[PDB]
C-alpha cells in the first residue's frame, strides 16, 4: 500500500470498492462421483472446493463461476446408486436462470454466452473422486427485473451462509439490509 | 428424396447432442430386467437403454490430447473421460415398463453384456439368414472370451433386436459407444467395438468408395476429382464435399452423422448418391478390387476410360533425386503426335486422345466366378466381358 | 491441399479431402512432446508370494486374471542389476547416465491401477524358485498368442517349453493343451508396455544373467513395422547405398509413403531408442511403419527382394486394394538394373590408378542394357523402350521366380508366380 | 537486536471471532487426543502468515472450549467463541490486521482417530481506546502446570515474569 | 574475510543475508532401497543425507533439491515388501504441490520447468542400498498464495526439525514468529 | 478518384510529431501472457490482448546505440544511450472495454524467449492466402522458436485461421513495424530472431521501388542514368511521384520503409497498384536479362502492354548486346580510346534476343511477368 512505496494513488472512477449490480443470467451442469457417500455439506464443500485447483478456464467470470458452484453445491440432489452398496456414489445437480450479484470487484469485462467445462480430481482425505461442470455465465443487458443470486440457495441447507461461501473462496459481509455483497476472493484468487 | 442434411447445420441448430433415458431404476434390477426380456424375447427398448447407461459409466480412459470436433468442448490431453462424457444427457419423459425383473443376477455384466446388446444391433441388419448366423456365431465367440458360459440369451428367431435400431436414443448410445472405443482402441473393454463398429461411417458408402477409389488408382484425392465427369458426378462430388463437414477427422462427429442423429438424410449415402457410387465400384472392379464385387447397383464409359488410362499407363517417373539430375530427354524424338495411348495420367491429355479397352475389360472382368444379385461384379461380367 | 482444384462451369472450387476410414498416423515424438512419461497402471497391494501363488493356480486352471499376471510380473522383474556404460538418452529421456545401474521398470513411469483387485486362486506350496523360468512362460505366451495357427503356435509353445526347461529342468506345462487364454493378453495395456519394457531392457543389456527373457518378447521389436524392416531388407539384399534406393522409388504413393515414412524427429536408426516399441508403449495407436499403412512400399519392395532372390521376400502377406500393374514394371525395372549391372567400380587407390577408360571406343546410344546403376540413365533406357519392359526382363523375372516351391498363400511369392511366370 | 523493542513484549488487542467444528471416528478419550487431532489444523497453511499466532492460540481456545452436541451417529462436536481481548507476545513488530474471515480444513492422522476440521477465524485490528480483558482468562486452565503443557504441544511458549500475566514466548510447530 | 585480506566490502543490493522469499511449485519422486529396514527416522535422514555425494545437478535449487529430499525422507512411507520377510525393504514416497521457502542465501537464478533423475548408493554402515529421485523445481510467478514449504512435514516425525533438517546439511533458524528461514547449506557446501 | 491520391511520410509528420500507439496497461505481464496463450490454443484471442502482452513483453531497453538515429526531425536517440523498441513510437491509452481473458496461472517466465516472435510470425503468415507458401512459412516459425524453446508445442490449431484480421488493426502493425525497424538498427541483438515475421513489414507495399532497385542492380547501370530512359509518357509522372526530395527513401534507418503499418500513409505512392507501368517494364526488363526475381511479380492490370514490352526489349537489348568495356582507372596517363554503348540518345533480332532470355524456363506462374513474356516473346 502507500505506506510501503512511493505514488499509489487510486482512480477516482471507483474509489476502492464501489459497489454495483452485474445483471446476468446462467446455466450449470454438475456430476462429483465419490467413493463413498458425503454424510454432512461440509464434505460436500470440501471436496467441491478444488475444482478451480488448476484454473484454465476463463478468467474473467472466476467469481461468478465460484458462486455457480456455490449454488451448485448447494443443490446437489443424490441418485438411487447412493444407496446402501450398488456402485460409487454420483451426484447431479443443474441449475438455470437469471439473477443480479452485488459486489465490490471492480467493473467486471463483457462477458459472452460461451460454455466451459472443468474436469478436475479431489482428495479431501477420506473421500476421494473428480467433480464436472458446464458455465454458462454471460452478460444480460436487457432490463427485465430478476431475483436476487442468494435467493436461489434455499435456507433449507446452509445453516450459515457466511462461512459456506467462504469454503469456496468468497468473501461475503451482511449489510443488515438482506442482500449479501461478494467483497473478494481467497487471497490472490 | 429428403434434402441433405449437414452435420454442422445441426450443430449450428444444438450445441448438444440429447441422450433421453429414464434411470429411476438401480442398475442391479436393471441387469435382471434386460437378462430375463433377452430369456424370454420380451425386453424393452426403454430397459435396454437405461441398461446400457447404467453398465457402461467408465470414467476410465486417459486423453493424450484435444478431442474437439464441430465446436464441441470433449476433452484436454489428461482429463478422464467416459462414453457419455461426448453425449448430453437428459431425461426421458415417459412410460417405464413394467418388466421381468429377476434377483439372482450377479456383477457378472459389464464383461459381456453390453456386448451382446449392442452386438445384437449389427446383427438385426443384415437380413441374409447366413450373414445373420455367422455374425451371431461370432458375437458368442466374442462373448464367451470374456464369461466362458454365456447360454445364448435370445432364441434362435424372435428376432426382437430388428427394431432396436428404429429408436434413437439406441443408436445414439452405440454410436458413442463405438466413438469412444475408436478414440481409446486399447482400451480393457475395447471388445465392444463389435457390434458397434457398423455405426462407424453409417449410410456412408458413397464417401467409402470414394476413398476405394483413390487407394486403388494411385492417384491422389486432388486428381481423383479431375476426371469427373458426366454433369452429375461433378455437382455429386461437389455437395459431397462441403468444407465445414469435417469429414478428413478420424475422432469426430461426422463419421455418426445419422446414428447420433445429426443428420435425417446422409448427405454421402448410396441412394442420395447413386452415380459417384456405381462410377467409382464399376472402375475399382476394372483396376481388379475383391471390395468392388458387391456393391449394390444404383458412366460406364467414363469408368472404362479411366481404367484404361491408370491400369495400362503405369507412370514411372522420378520423383527423388540426389540434389540435381532430375530432368528426361525431351530430345530424343520425343513426339506426340501418334495412334497410341498417351502413356500418362492427365486428364485433359488422355480426353484429347479419346476426342483395345474391350480387351481390357475382359480381362479385368472374366473369370469372377461367385458373384451375386444386383452386385456391380454381375454388371460387368454382363457388359464389360 | 497441394494446389486448387477448379471444375469449370462456374469457376469453382471442390476441395475434396478423403475420408476417415482408416485412422491417421501418429508419430512416437508427438507423444513424448504431449507426456514426458510413460505410465505403467500395476496393482501392489499384494505379496510376492502371494501374487505367484495367484499366477501359477490361474495358468494351471487356466482362469488367470490379468491385473494379477501383471502385478506379479512387476513384482518378479525388479531386477535393479545390469550397469550402463553409456547414456541412455532417448525421445528427450534420461534413462540413465553412464554407470548407474538401472532396472527394468526405471525406464517406465509407474503408476498405481484405478480398479477392483480379483480374488484368486492363492497357493502357498510353491516356493521362490519364480524369478528363474515364470516371467519367462508368462513373456512368452505373449508371442505364442500372435500366430493364430496351430502348426506355427506348437513350434513356439514348444520353444518356450525348451527355454524354460534349460533353467528349471522340470517345467510340467502350466497352460492346457487347449482352452487359450493368453491370445487376450495383447488387448491389454499395461502387459504390452511390461513386456516391451523387458524386451528393450534385455536388448541394452545384451549379456545379462536372465537375458533369456527376450523369448517371447522378441516379437515386440520392430513391432507393427513391416515397412520400415522391407526397406533395411530391400537397402540389405540390393547392395546400394541407402540413400540411393529412396531416389528409384516411383508411381507417386511410395514417394508419399515415404515421406511420411522417415518424418526427421522420429528416431529411427538409434538401436536403444523408444521408437521401436511406438505401439507396445502406447506411443502411437497407429504406428506409421505397418503394412496396413504402408501397402505400396510393402509391395514393392518384397517384390523387388523376391526377384532378387531372397528368401526372406516369400512370406509377406501381398497387400490387397493397391495397384498390381506400376508397382510390379518398377520392382522388375530396379531388379533388372540391379541383379544384372552390376555397379563393380574401383574403389580404394594408391596415389594413383583411379580413372576408367573413356576414349577406348566409349560408346552409349545402343539397344544394350545400360551397365550402370543411376536412376536416371536405366530410365532413359526405359523410356526409349517405351515403358514397355522387354522380354529380357520377362527371363530374368522367370528365372528368379522359377524353382520356388512350397509357396504361400496371398504371399508376394505366389503373386509373383501367378504374373512372371506366365 | 533493535534498541527500540526488537524481541520484547509486546500488547497487542485484536477483535476476533471463531466457530468451532470438529469431528471423529468415535467419541474423544482425553484432553490430549483432543489437542493431537486440533493441532494438525495448519498443516498447508494458506491464509495470512502474521495472524498465525492469533489463529493458534484461538484454535487453543476452541478447543478448550470444546462441547460435544446433543445428537452425540458420527461424535460430531461444535464449539463458538468470540470476545474482546489482548496478547502480551514476544514475537516482534506484527502486521496489521483486517476484518477478513478465512477458512480451514486438514483431516487429521493421528492413528487411532480419523476426522477433519473445520475453523472460522475473524482476528482483526481494534483502535479504540477502551480496556480489553485479557485472553488467558477466556481459558478454564490450571496455572500449574496445564495452560503452559495442554498449549504448548500446539505450539505455542510460554513463560513466568512472576505477576501472573502468561505472555507468549515463541511458536515451535513440528518441534 | 575482511579481517584477513583487503578490500572485500559487502554490495548495497543485499547487505550480508537480505532475507527473501522465493515462491516455486515442485514435485518429487522416491525410491529408497536397502538390506534391513530402517528401525528410526534418523537412520532414514542418515542414508538419504549422501544422496549428493557426487553431484551433478542444479545449483540455484541445490537447497531446495535439498529441503525436497527433506521432505521426501519426511513422508517415505513403507511398502507391501517392508513386511516380515518377503524381498529387500524398498520405500517410496512422492509429493507434489507448491510453496514458498524463506531464506537468505542471496537472489536465486531464474528457474525452468526441468526433470532431474539422482541415483546413488549409500553406506551408512548397517545399511546398504541406493536411492532414487526426480525433481520438477521451478519458479512460480502466478500470485497465488502458497502454504510454507516447512509445514510440508507432518508433525508426527520430525521431533526436533532443527536438526532432523540439518542432517541433510542444511543450517535452520527462527524468525521469531514460527516460521524457519533456510540459513545456509553446510559451509563450503 | 477510384485510387486514393497518394500520402507521403512528410505530409504526416508535418501534420504531426508523433506516431501515436494506443494500448492498455491495466493487466499485468502475466495475466496478459495466459490471456493471450490460452487464446491462442483455443483460437480466440483478442487484438487487444495481444498488443498489450507485445507491449509488456518487448520493453528491452537493452541495445546501446552507437551513431545518431535522427528521421524525419525525431531525436529517437543520440550515440550512446540505451534504447528500447517503444521509444521510437509515441505510447498512449487506449480508450475501449477490455474483454475477459482466459489467463492461465500456470505460465512460467518463459515467454519473452519464444512466444512474441510467434506472435509477430503470425503477422507475415497471415498474408500469404495460399497453402504452400503458409505452410512452409509455418514450418520456418517453427524451426525458429523450437531453436530458442526447444519443447514448442504449437498453440493456434491446424484449421480456423484467427491472424488474417491481425493485419487490419492499426496498433498491431505499428508494434510489428516498430520491433522490426528496431532490431533492423541493432542486427546483433540477442534477440535479433524476433525479425523472422515482421520483415515482410519492412518496405511493405513499396514493390515498385523494389523492381526499381532490381532493375538498378541487374543491368548494372547507373541509378541517374536509368532514369534518362524513361518513356511511354506515363512512366515519367510516376517516376516523378516516386522521387519527391522531402523522403529519405535512400536512408535505410528512417522511418519511411513503414509509411503504411506504422500509418504515415494510407495509400503508399511507392505501391504496384499505384505504380503498375514502372512495375511492369523494370520487370520484363529484368526478365528479359536473365534475372530469376522478375519471374514472379503479378502482371498489372488496366495499362497499355504493347509501349512498355517495346520500350523493356529496347533496354534489355541496349545492356545485352552494348558491352561498356570503357578504360576508367588511369596511372598518370593512358586515359582515351548496335551502337556498343548505354547512352540513352544513342540507342527481329531483337525479338531473338528475347526468344533466347525467355526459353528454358520451367514451371511458369500465372498472371505474371514470366508467363507474359513466354506468350509474348516465344511465338
Amino acid at each position: 500500500l502507500s505506506n510501503d512505496f512511493f505514488g499509489m494513488e487510486d482512480m477516482d472512477l471507483y474509489d476502492k470498492d464501489s459497489l454495483r449490480y452485474e445483471k446476468f443470467r446462467f446455466m450449470l451442469k454438475m456430476t462429483v462421483r465419490s467413493n463413498k457417500p458425503f454424510r454432512s455439506y461440509d464434505d460436500v464443500t470440501a471436496a467441491v472446493s478444488q475444482w478451480d485447483n488448476s484454473y484454465i478456464g476463463m478468467v474473467g467470470k472466476r467469481p461468478f463461476y465460484k458462486i455457480i458452484a456455490l449454488i451448485g453445491s448447494s443443490h446437489l440432489q443424490a441418485t438411487p446408486a447412493v444407496l446402501a452398496d450398488l456402485n460409487q456414489p454420483e451426484y447431479y445437480a443443474t441449475l438455470t436462470g437469471r439473477c443480479f450479484l452485488p459486489h465490490r470487484l471492480g467493473l467486471i469485462p463483457p462477458m459472452f454466452n460461451v460454455s466451459e467445462t472443468f474436469r478436475k480430481p479431489f482428495n479431501i482425505g477420506i473421500y476421494k473422486g473428480t467433480l464436472d461442470f458446464t458455465f454458462t455465465v454471460s452478460d444480460d443487458e436487457s432490463n427485465e427485473k430478476v431475483p436476487h443470486v442468494w435467493e436461489y440457495m434455499n435456507p433449507k441447507y446452509q445453516s450459515q451462509i457466511q462461512k459456506e461461501g467462504l469454503k469456496f473462496g468468497l468473501i461475503l459481509s451482511k449489510k443488515a439490509t438482506g442482500t449479501w455483497v461478494l467483497d473478494q476472493l481467497s487471497p490472490f484468487k | 428424396e429428403d434434402p441433405v442434411e449437414y452435420p454442422a447445420d445441426y450443430f449450428r441448430k444444438s450445441k448438444e447432442i440429447p441422450l433421453y433415458i429414464n434411470t429411476t431404476k438401480s442398475l442391479s434390477d436393471l441387469r435382471g430386467y434386460v437378462y430375463q426380456g433377452l430369456k424370454s424375447g420380451n425386453v424393452s427398448i426403454i430397459h435396454v437403454n437405461s441398461y446400457l447407461y447404467g453398465a457402461l459409466k467408465d470414467i476410465r480412459g486417459k486423453l493424450d490430447k484435444d478431442w474437439s470436433s464441430f465446436g464441441i468442448n470433449i476433452g484436454k490431453a489428461g482429463d478422464t473421460i467416459g462414453i457419455f462424457d461426448l453425449v448430453s444427457l437428459k431425461a426421458l419423459d415417459g412410460v417405464l415398463p413394467d418388466g421381468v425383473s429377476d434377483a439372482s443376477r450377479t456383477s457378472a455384466d459389464d464383461k459381456w453384456l453390453p456386448l451382446y446388446l449392442l452386438g445384437l444391433y449389427r446383427v438385426g441388419r443384415t437380413q441374409m439368414p447366413e450373414y445373420r448366423k455367422k455374425l451371431m456365431d461370432g458375437l458368442t465367440n466374442q462373448c464367451k472370451m470374456i464369461n466362458e458360459q454365456f447360454e445364448p440369451l435370445v432364441p434362435e428367431g424372435r428376432d426382437i433386436f430388428d427394431v432396436w435400431g428404429n429408436d434413437s436414443n439406441y443408436t445414439k448410445i452405440v454410436a458413442a459407444v463405438d466413438m469412444f472405443f475408436h478414440m481409446f482402441k486399447k482400451h480393457e473393454c475395447a471388445s465392444f467395438r463389435y457390434g458397434t463398429i457398423v455405426s462407424r461411417f453409417k449410410d456412408c458408402a458413397a464417401l467409402a468408395t470414394f476413398g476405394h477409389l483413390c487407394k486403388i488408382t494411385g492417384m491422389s484425392t486432388e486428381d481423383v476429382t479431375t476426371w469427373i465427369l458426366n454433369r452429375e458426378v461433378a455437382d455429386e462430388m461437389v455437395q459431397m464435399m462441403l468444407p465445414g463437414q469435417e469429414i478428413d477427422k478420424a475422432d469426430s462427429y461426422m463419421p455418426y452423422l445419422i446414428d447420433f442423429g445429426l443428420s435425417s438424410k446422409s448427405p454421402y449415402s448410396s441412394v442420395k448418391n447413386p452415380a459417384f457410387h456405381f462410377w467409382g465400384q464399376l472402375t475399382a472392379l476394372l483396376l481388379r478390387s475383391t471390395r468392388a464385387r458387391n456393391a449394390r447397383q444404383p458412366l460406364t464409359t467414363a469408368g472404362l476410360l479411366y481404367a484404361y488410362a491408370v491400369g495400362s499407363s503405369a507412370d514411372l517417373a522420378q520423383q527423388f533425386c540426389v540434389g540435381d539430375n532430375k530432368y528426361t530427354p525431351d530430345d530424343s524424338t520425343g513426339g506426340l503426335t501418334t495412334n497410341a495411348p498417351p502413356q500418362g495420367r492427365d486428364v485433359v491429355e488422355w480426353l484429347g486422345w479419346f476426342e483395345d479397352m474391350m480387351q481390357y475389360a475382359k480381362r479385368a472382368v472374366m473369370s469372377l466366378q461367385g458373384l451375386r444379385e444386383k452386385t456391380i461384379g454381375k454388371y460387368a461380367k454382363s457388359e464389360f466381358d
